[PDB]
């Protein structure tokens, strides 16, 4: 009964978490029987296209960063956090950065799972959403956030 | 040989850069 609730946060952590989880597990956990998340469906779709693309086109960047990075425990999480902040420390923000970052994040997570290290996925999702909404929330809320991204990227696949 | 500090730093700058440019020209027809 007090102004404070933010669907952006919940929807962000929910999507990102379910993303790395379902993507790093290879399985399918689609058992809501009540939920839907329209913006989530569209948003994810955008992430699938732009994500897969950068992964296929910029695959060299992901591999390189991971090669140098190399992670096996939550300890490095603080180091990763440092990286993120170090990149945002400049003051530049846009769909390019966000997607690029998020992408690299998921990738590293995939590897974490492949190396039997899911416990290090928690810091991954929370870290990304944390920095993004903690220091760049204004930017997201200013550009609509998720929707504005679906409009800026456009994913119309309807005929009539 | 290499230093996580420098590593993370270089990777970081590279990450922001890669993303900053990835928007200036989306290969997948921006869609």
């Amino acid at each position: 009964a007090e102004e404070e609730e933010d669907e952006l946060y919940r929807q962000s952590l929910e999507i990102i978490s379910r993303y790395l989880r379902e993507q790093a597990t290879g399985a399918k956990d689609t058992k809501p029987m009540g939920r839907s998340g329209a913006t989530s469906r569209k948003a994810l779709e955008t992430l699938r296209r732009v994500g897969d693309g950068v992964q296929r086109n910029h695959e060299t960047a992901f591999q390189g960063m991971l090669r140098k990075l190399d992670i096996k425990n939550e300890d490095d999480v603080k180091s990763l956090s440092r990286v993120m902040i170090h990149v945002f420390s400049d003051g530049v923000t846009n769909w390019g950065r966000i997607v690029t970052l998020i992408s690299f994040g998921a990738f590293v997570a995939k590897h974490l799972k492949t190396i039997n290290q899911e416990s290090c996925i928690e810091p991954l999702a929370e870290s990304i959403t944390d920095v993004l909404v903690r220091t760049k929330r204004d930017w997201l809320v200013k550009q609509r956030g998720w929707d504005g991204f679906v409009e800026f990227f456009h994913v119309e696949d309807l005929e009539g | 040989s290499e230093s996580q500090e420098d590593i993370i730093r270089n990777i970081a700058r590279h990450l922001a850069q890669v993303g900053d440019s990835m928007d200036r020209s989306i290969p997948p027809g921006l869609v």
